């Protein structure tokens, strides 16, 4: 122990590291899918391969 | 308007009474109501610059 | 305040502008620069001094007054055509004072006056919520006039703002006043390319709030109210020097930082119609206010001025201040020129 | 109306001729901006008495008619002795003399100096703008 | 240009990522070895400028002066090292980070292809010299000289960015290449009298031309060294490099507009060298001595001959080298006794053999002594002036001896006479100081080696 | 009179390490900044900077003007051709103004 | 000698009402 | 300018007409300096509270880049189609409107006639 | 390389500038076209709605 | 190596891989300008035996 006071940041707060990685990871999925899409959609339309 | 939030979710909160020719009680038509349904009419579609 | 009643007051400020911009008649608009003056005044003066009494009052008689006039176009227009929104055929006279009475509800010169004293007079989160929020509805009805309006008033407005703005921002030694004049200013420059551009005075408007939040922030971090006061930042926040100074000389329009794309843009656009005498005497006049940001800057980040020994127990205390906004805003208010052409069209 | 009319007629005829209707025309300009001047100055910044803002009501458009007078006249007579209707330094030399009569009337010679280069170069440039078709406040177009 | 941006850029996270102990070796290394690769730039085999892509190009005007800003970075970290040795480590990795988004830049600003690309960046460079100048300069008048050098740019930049946009609108680009091929002959009319003063003043301003110069003295006199380093070599050509990209379109307006800043000019640069005859101030004397050097470069660039851009790109390089290499020399005497009066230190051949050796060799490069580019440049300008009218050789003639009085009166006063003996902390010279005074005069011996790389885009 | 710190004193910077170079107070570090300059300043740019610059070929295609030119000189007057004409450009692909 | 930084006097001409 | 324009939809952020754009690419440089400022946020966030700059909450730094890349991804789209929009109706209305938009037959330099300047 | 990479690239970079340059010129006709007469996609100022006009027949006959 | 050393001299990778991937960069620009690679009126010329391109 160091701090006289106990400071507010002492530990990580667990729920928003879990909310934080898994917002991240799921936008990261989302985003590379939704890019996939409008690959594919973009092909069709045009008549591309 | 502006923000055309009313358009988008298709309701009417104030689109319905905006001029002379619009929906009275009992169906008492407001005076020029012909010629304001004229002329709103001829300028539908195709915008205020050529209406005018 | 009690929860009920703030819930009830915040929700009323947000309610006029919604109202404003998604109403079709004009008096559902009006209403809802009603409900902006109404719900605003007990947050002016909520802290209750003799000041803030001056400043809700002198808030209070100026709006009323303008709503009264803005109220008797749109009964005129009603006479005039049957119907409860401007047309083309609108009598030119009756647009003319629907401009001047909106330009009187923005403080746009020569109705400023106002403006720098209720700023003065109230808290900086107040000051924040009256340059930011509170142009929106007004901003939003002369946008969709924008085909009505006569050029030749919006321009003297116009250069009249800006020369205004820099001329009264030269004086000030405190920090309220100076961005109640940085607020007049930059009207001064959305209203201008409102009859070419209307999508720049939008572009203009975002860029100066976001530019003007995170000031209001930095100033609420130690409620800085004077330049002796936020010349001791290097001693409280050494952290925001390198911030507030980009902060400042974007908004002063220096490039390469993004409150430059604002001025080039609308430049850009009077010049494309013409207008090149207003925008020559526009551009020229808007270098002052870099003058007093810079004396700004001066007092902040590139000088050192003397301190005081009871900042030293500051120094001994933690902040929980400010919140993450603060960067996100302070970072996009002044190195996204590189993405100018996201944000024109 | 027909008040604006009088103000074309400043450019109904070339410069050099007429200097006296001229003159009086941009004597009435002048006038009129001392009186609006004066009506913000007395408006906000109010006298001691009201015979001190009458006074200073008189003191604010005589001397701006008088500005407007010393430039109309020597524009007029300056285009007339060199025989150069449409020259812009017609317009800088009046412009310079309004600005010495500015400076005479207050009593400062660093405002008839700086009167004269300012009021000079912006009278320039209108006769300029005259010439090349340059519009103050253009109607939208794109 | 990107293989010479990027590794710019990435001096940045280097400074901030390294260890306080390894900062200077590390910055100052990888500077060098940046110089090395904008050489590349000098591999020309046809008369075909370099076109990298749409927005960067180098043709020979742009080269050298991409060249000569790369071996600044590096000398101005070695001048800066002494004075910043007391601040902490976070400040000294600020400093560092202004001088290196100068190098980057004022790199982009030369290889810009489009003149609003160019203005933009032209207008950049003034946040990080602001900066240095107000943050680390010594005295009370720092803050007014950042002011007058803001703002004495700023009122003629704002004419320059209307001009370019008329410009734009009517043409409907601002890249350079188009504007050569597709200019058009101007008709002389007011309007375009005024275009061309709009389009002219700003980079007249930067030069500085006599009249508008008093932003110069003034911000050396008061900057860091590293500050004054950049402003003379690199900040003031942005001015003659802006009026021979942009009088391309002027044409045949600058045959009469020029005479007004011809005579300004030419008997401005009289002006300013008799000011160093009696100047007491040793910083305050070299900056007058660039303002009578740049006006040469005016006069040159005005009359628009073959021979006069010639001499003026030579020009522009040599007083780049010679004058920061003064700026050095004199910053290395107020280090040990902290003043900037001429007349204060005197005799200093005594203790100091090598370094007045290196007093000596800027001293006649200053007064161009040949065959320096100092001279080839100012010869070819003075052949092309005297072609313009043979009575420029009057004024020509007195300024060459006055430079040759103020040139030898600086060495007689500060390396001559009696040793000032009061002076005991004359603390021997670094091997720093001897080395950034040779990597300035070497590049000077070299280039006088190999004239052809700094002729310009007209021979 | 307020509290200020007086103004430091004057120092020899070779009282403590009379082998300083002029880069840092640490004797290692300071060496070692001292052969980087050296080395990359000197040894690889000075030497090589110029030797690359010694060897860029035909520069500003000034070599291959010359023997262009020779060859033309040569050609021009064994046929009695003018060794250089008057107009650039040959007079029947220019249509003049018929005033 | 040290780099100068604002003294008392150069601080108080920001504390009037107008600058 | 556009808003009153055939088949405008109503706060419509991304209308299906644009599904037949290219998609940007997901390393656009435009998307990728989109992720530096978000990781500039992050760092600048970390100076503002006192914190270690690069080594605190990587979790808060991830979050950063990733909403700035992922936001600027879809206005990117929306940019995009935006400017493609305005190409439709300026040659669209060019095509309907022929005789204000002739082709210009140019003229060689043979027959113009430019004058000359000289330099002396 | 030989000069012709940086020959054609320049020819390649004044193709794009130049069509660039008369797309610019070009849109600025088209605005000013579609402003002055209303006749384009740009500039359709709106016009009041005539869905909530009523049809039914009216409590008078001569409405 | 040594998470000592290693947190001292990993910075030494930056400017060199700053320079190459500036050059990378250039080769991309290289590739979006090729609409007159073997098509301007000087050098067009004919393709030899084995050869795909004049000019990469
Ligand atoms: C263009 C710009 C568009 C994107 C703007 C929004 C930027 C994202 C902001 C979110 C962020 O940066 O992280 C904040 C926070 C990290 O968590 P933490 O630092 O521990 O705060 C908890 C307080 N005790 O994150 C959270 O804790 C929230 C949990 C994830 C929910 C979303
Ligand atoms: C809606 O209110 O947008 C207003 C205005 C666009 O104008 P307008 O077309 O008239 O509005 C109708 C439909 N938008 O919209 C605007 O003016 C744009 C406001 C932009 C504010 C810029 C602040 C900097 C933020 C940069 C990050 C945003 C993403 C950058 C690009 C990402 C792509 C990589
Ligand atoms: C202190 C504050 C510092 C922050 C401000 C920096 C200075 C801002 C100056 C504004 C001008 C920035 C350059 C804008 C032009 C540009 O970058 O081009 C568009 C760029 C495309 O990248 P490029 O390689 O150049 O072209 C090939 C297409 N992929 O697409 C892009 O937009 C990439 C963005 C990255 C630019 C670096
Ligand atoms: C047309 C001529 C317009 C002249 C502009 C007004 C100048 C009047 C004036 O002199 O200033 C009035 C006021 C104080 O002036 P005062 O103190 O009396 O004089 C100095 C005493 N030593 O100074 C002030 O407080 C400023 C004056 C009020 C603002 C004037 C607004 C000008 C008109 C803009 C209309 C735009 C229409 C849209
Ligand atoms: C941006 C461009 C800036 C760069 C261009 C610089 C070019 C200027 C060159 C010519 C300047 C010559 C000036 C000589 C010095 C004179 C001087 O210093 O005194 C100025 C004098 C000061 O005023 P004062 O004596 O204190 O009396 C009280 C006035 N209220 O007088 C004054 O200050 C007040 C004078 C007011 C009258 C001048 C005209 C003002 C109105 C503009 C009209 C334009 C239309
Ligand atoms: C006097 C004693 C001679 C000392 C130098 C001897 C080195 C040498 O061999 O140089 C000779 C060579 C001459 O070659 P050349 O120009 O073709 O001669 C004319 C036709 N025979 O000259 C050269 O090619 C060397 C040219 C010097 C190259 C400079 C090397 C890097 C410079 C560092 C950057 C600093 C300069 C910044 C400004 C540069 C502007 C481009
Ligand atoms: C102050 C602000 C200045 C910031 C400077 C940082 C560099 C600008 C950010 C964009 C750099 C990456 C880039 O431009 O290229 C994106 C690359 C694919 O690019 P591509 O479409 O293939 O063609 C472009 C040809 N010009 O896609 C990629 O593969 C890039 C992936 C790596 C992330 C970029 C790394 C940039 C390294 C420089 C950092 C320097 C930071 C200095 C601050
Ligand atoms: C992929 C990457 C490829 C390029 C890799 C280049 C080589 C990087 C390693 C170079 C540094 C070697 C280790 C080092 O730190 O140098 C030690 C030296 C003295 O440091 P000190 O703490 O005093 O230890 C005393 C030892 N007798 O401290 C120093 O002064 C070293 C100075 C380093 C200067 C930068 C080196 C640039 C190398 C050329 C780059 C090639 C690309
Ligand atoms: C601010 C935004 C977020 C909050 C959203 C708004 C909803 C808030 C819900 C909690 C509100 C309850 O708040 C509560 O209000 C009542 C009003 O009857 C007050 O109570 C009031 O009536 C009760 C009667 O017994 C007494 O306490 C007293 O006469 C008076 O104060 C309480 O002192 C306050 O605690
Ligand atoms: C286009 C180029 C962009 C240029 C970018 C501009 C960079 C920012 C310039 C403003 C500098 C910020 O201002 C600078 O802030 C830092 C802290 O961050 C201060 O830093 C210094 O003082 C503070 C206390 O005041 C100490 O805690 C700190 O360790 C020390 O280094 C500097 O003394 C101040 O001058
Ligand atoms: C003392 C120097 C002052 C420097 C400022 C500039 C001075 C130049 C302006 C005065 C010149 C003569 O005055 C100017 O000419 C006449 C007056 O009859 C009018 O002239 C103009 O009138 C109207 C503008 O409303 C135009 O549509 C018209 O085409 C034109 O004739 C102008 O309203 C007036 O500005
Ligand atoms: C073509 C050139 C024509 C030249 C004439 C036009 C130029 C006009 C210049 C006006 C100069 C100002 O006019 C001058 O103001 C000074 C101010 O000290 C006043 O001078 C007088 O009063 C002042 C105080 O009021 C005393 O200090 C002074 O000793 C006394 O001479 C006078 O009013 C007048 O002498
Ligand atoms: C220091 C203060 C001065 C700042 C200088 C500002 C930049 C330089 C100003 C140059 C003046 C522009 O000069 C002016 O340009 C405009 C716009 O193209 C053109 O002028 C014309 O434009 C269009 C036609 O294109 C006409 O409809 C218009 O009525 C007329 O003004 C002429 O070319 C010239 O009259
Ligand atoms: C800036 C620093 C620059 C560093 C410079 C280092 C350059 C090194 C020079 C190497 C020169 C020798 O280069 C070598 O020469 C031979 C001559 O046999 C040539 O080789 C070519 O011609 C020879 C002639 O016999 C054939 O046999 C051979 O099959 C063919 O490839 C090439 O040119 C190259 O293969």
């Amino acid at each position: 122990k160091f701090y006289v006071r106990e400071p507010v940041n002492a530990k990580p707060n667990w729920l928003a590291v879990g909310l934080s990685v898994g917002a991240s990871v799921f936008m990261w999925i989302y985003l590379i899918q939704t890019h996939n899409e409008d690959v594919l959609e973009y092909k069709r339309r045009n008549g591309l391969e | 308007p502006f923000l055309d939030i009313q358009k988008k979710l298709g309701i009417s909160l104030d689109r319905h009474f905006m001029f002379l020719s619009a929906e009275q009680p009992y169906k008492n038509a407001a005076r020029c109501h012909a010629f304001e349904k004229e002329w709103i009419e001829c300028a539908h579609g195709i915008g205020g610059t050529r209406a005018k | 305040m009690n929860p009920i009643t703030l819930a009830i007051i915040y929700f009323t400020i947000f309610l006029g502008p919604v109202i404003t911009m998604s109403s079709t008649n004009l008096m559902l608009m009006w209403v809802g620069l009603e409900f902006s003056l109404l719900a605003i005044i007990p947050m002016l003066i909520n802290k209750k001094n003799p000041r803030s009494t001056e400043a809700a009052t002198k808030y209070f008689v100026t709006q009323a007054t303008a709503s009264m006039i803005i109220l008797l176009a749109i009964v005129l227009n009603y006479k005039q055509l049957g119907t409860w929104m401007f047309q083309q055929q609108t009598n030119g006279l009756i647009l003319n004072m629907t401009l001047m009475a909106l330009s009187m509800k923005l403080g746009l010169a020569p109705f400023h006056f106002w403006l720098p004293e209720v700023t003065q007079g109230i808290p900086l989160h107040m000051g924040l919520i009256l340059l930011t929020w509170q142009k929106i509805a007004p901003l939003s009805i002369l946008i969709q006039i924008y085909p009505l309006l006569n050029s030749t008033i919006i321009l003297m407005l116009a250069i009249t703002s800006i020369f205004m703005g820099a001329w009264g921002g030269l004086n000030q030694t405190q920090m309220r006043k100076i961005m109640a004049y940085s607020s007049i200013a930059h009207m001064g420059w959305m209203l201008a390319i409102l009859p070419y551009n209307p999508s720049l005075t939008l572009l203009n408007l975002m860029i100066y709030i976001i530019l003007t939040a995170p000031m209001f922030m930095a100033l609420m971090l130690n409620n800085s109210m004077t330049i002796n006061s936020i010349s001791l930042l290097w001693n409280k926040t050494p952290a925001m020097l390198t911030m507030i100074s980009l902060m400042l000389l974007s908004l002063g329009g220096l490039p390469p930082l993004t409150g430059f794309l604002p001025k080039w843009i609308i430049i850009t656009e009077l010049m494309k119609n013409n207008c090149l005498i207003m925008a020559t005497l526009m551009a020229m006049m808007a270098l002052l206010n870099l003058f007093f940001y810079t004396r700004l800057i001066y007092s902040t980040s590139l000088t050192m001025f003397p301190t005081n020994n009871n900042s030293k127990m500051m120094t001994h205390q933690t902040k929980t201040k400010p919140n993450l906004m603060f960067s996100t805003l302070a970072i996009m208010s002044t190195m996204t020129l590189p993405l100018a052409p996201q944000l024109i069209t | 109306a027909m008040v604006k009319r009088f103000f074309e007629s400043y450019h109904e005829v070339p410069d050099g001729t007429q200097c006296h209707r001229k003159t009086y025309i941009t004597t009435a300009l002048g006038g009129i901006c001392g009186i609006i001047g004066s009506a913000y100055s007395v408006s906000l910044n109010p006298a001691d008495s009201t015979l001190e803002a009458v006074a200073r009501v008189g003191r604010y458009t005589f001397t701006a008619a008088a500005i407007g007078a010393m430039f109309g006249l020597t524009t007029c007579v300056s285009a007339q002795v060199r025989e150069k209707p449409d020259d812009p330094l017609n317009y800088f030399i009046g412009g310079c003399a309004g600005g010495l009569t500015l400076g005479a009337r207050t009593h400062s010679y660093g405002t008839a100096a700086m009167g004269c280069v300012y009021m000079g170069t912006a009278a320039a440039l209108f006769k300029i703008g005259k010439l090349e078709g340059w519009e103050l406040f253009p109607t939208p177009k794109v | 240009m990107l293989k010479i941006i990027l590794p710019s850029l990435m001096l940045l996270p280097l400074t901030w990522l390294s260890s306080p102990k390894k900062t200077w070796t590390n910055v100052t290394s990888y500077s060098f070895l940046i110089s090395l690769t904008s050489l590349t730039l000098l591999w020309q085999t046809d008369e075909n400028y370099k076109n990298f892509s749409n927005m960067f190009s180098s043709d020979p005007l742009s080269t050298p002066l991409i060249i000569l800003t790369a071996w600044l970075l590096p000398l101005m970290l070695m001048a800066s090292q002494n004075h910043l040795k007391k601040d902490n480590n976070v400040l000294q990795k600020l400093y560092i980070s202004m001088l290196i988004s100068l190098q980057i830049l004022l790199i982009m600003t030369f290889s810009a292809t489009e003149l609003i690309m160019f203005y933009i960046l032209f207008e950049a460079t003034l946040i990080p010299t602001l900066i240095i100048i107000t943050r680390w300069g010594n005295q009370t008048e720092r803050l007014n000289a950042g002011i007058y050098f803001l703002f004495y740019t700023l009122i003629g930049s704002i004419p320059l960015l209307i001009a370019l946009i008329l410009i734009q609108n009517h043409v409907g680009t601002l890249n350079l290449m188009i504007l050569s091929f597709t200019t058009h002959t101007l008709d002389a009319s007011w309007s375009n009298n005024l275009l061309w003063l709009a389009c002219m003043m700003a980079f007249l301003i930067k030069m500085p031309l006599y009249g508008v110069h008093l932003w110069l003295p003034k911000a050396h006199v008061e900057a860091p060294i590293a500050g004054s380093m950049i402003l003379a070599a690199i900040l003031l050509k942005l001015g003659s490099y802006g009026m021979i990209r942009i009088s391309i379109i002027l044409d045949p307006l600058t045959k009469y507009m020029a005479y007004p800043f011809i005579l300004l000019s030419l008997w401005g640069m009289i002006m300013t060298s008799s000011i160093c005859l009696r100047q007491t101030d040793l910083k305050s004397l070299i900056a007058y001595s660039s303002v009578s050097h740049m006006a040469l470069v005016i006069a040159s660039i005005m009359i628009q001959t073959p021979w006069s851009f010639m001499g003026a790109t030579m020009l522009m390089i040599a007083h780049g080298l010679t004058s920061s290499l003064l700026f050095c020399l004199a910053n290395s005497n107020y280090e040990r006794i902290h003043s900037r009066t001429m007349i204060m230190a005197r005799g200093l051949q005594m203790v100091f053999p090598l370094m007045a050796t290196w007093w000596l060799m800027a001293s006649l490069a200053n007064l161009a002594l040949p065959p320096s580019i100092n001279l080839m440049g100012e010869l070819f300008i003075t052949m092309s002036l005297f072609s313009w009218s043979n009575f420029t050789i009057i004024l020509m003639g007195i300024n060459i001896i006055i430079t040759g009085m103020y040139s030898m009166y600086m060495i007689i006063t500060t390396q001559r006479g009696k040793l000032t003996n009061h002076m005991i902390n004359l603390q021997p010279s670094h091997t720093r100081e001897l080395t950034l005074m040779a990597l300035h005069m070497i590049p000077l011996i070299l280039l006088t080696t190999s004239p052809k790389l700094i002729t310009g885009l007209t021979m | 009179q307020w509290q200020e710190d007086p103004e430091p004193e004057d120092e020899n910077v070779y009282a403590k390490n009379p082998d300083f170079h002029g880069y840092d107070s640490d004797p290692v570090v300071d060496v070692w900044n001292m052969r980087a300059v050296f080395f990359f300043g000197f040894s690889i740019v000075l030497v090589f900077g110029t030797t690359f610059v010694a060897y860029v070929p035909d520069y500003r295609m000034q070599e291959w003007a010359r023997r262009e030119a020779e060859r033309l000189v040569k050609y021009r007057e064994v046929n009695g051709l003018p060794i250089m004409e008057s107009n650039y450009f040959d007079p029947s692909k220019i249509q003049l103004p018929e005033d | 000698a040290r780099q100068w930084q604002p003294d008392i006097e150069w601080a108080e001409q920001f504390s009037g009402a107008v600058m | 300018m556009m808003n009153g324009r055939p088949g405008h939809e109503p706060l419509k952020f991304l209308p299906d007409e644009a599904r037949s754009l290219p998609p940007p690419k997901l390393n656009d440089p435009r998307l990728v300096y989109m992720g530096l400022l978000g990781y500039c946020t992050g760092l600048m966030d970390n100076m503002l509270r006192m914190r270690p700059v690069m080594r605190a909450g990587l979790h808060r730094q991830l979050l950063f880049v990733t909403s700035f890349v992922f936001a600027g991804y879809f206005y990117l789209k929306r940019q995009n189609y935006l400017y493609a929009v305005k190409d439709h109706d300026m040659f669209g209305y060019i095509k309907l409107h022929p005789e204000d938009f002739p082709e210009k037959e140019k003229k060689t330099y043979a027959e113009i006639l430019e004058p000359f300047h000289p330099v002396r | 390389d030989g000069p012709e990479k940086n020959y054609e690239k320049t020819l390649a970079i004044l193709q794009i500038e130049s069509e660039k340059a008369e797309l610019r010129l070009k849109e600025q006709e088209v605005r000013r076209l579609m402003r002055a007469r209303g006749d384009g996609p740009w500039y359709q100022f709106p016009t009041p709605e005539k869905e909530f006009i009523d049809h039914s027949p009216k409590a008078t006959p001569d409405n | 190596t040594l998470f000592q050393l290693l947190r001292e001299h990993w910075v030494h990778i930056l400017v060199p891989a700053g320079f190459v991937f500036g050059c990378y960069l250039d080769r991309k620009d290289d590739e979006k300008l090729t609409a007159f690679r073997n098509k301007s009126m000087l050098f067009q010329r004919e393709l030899r035996p084995n050869e795909e391109v004049t000019w990469k």
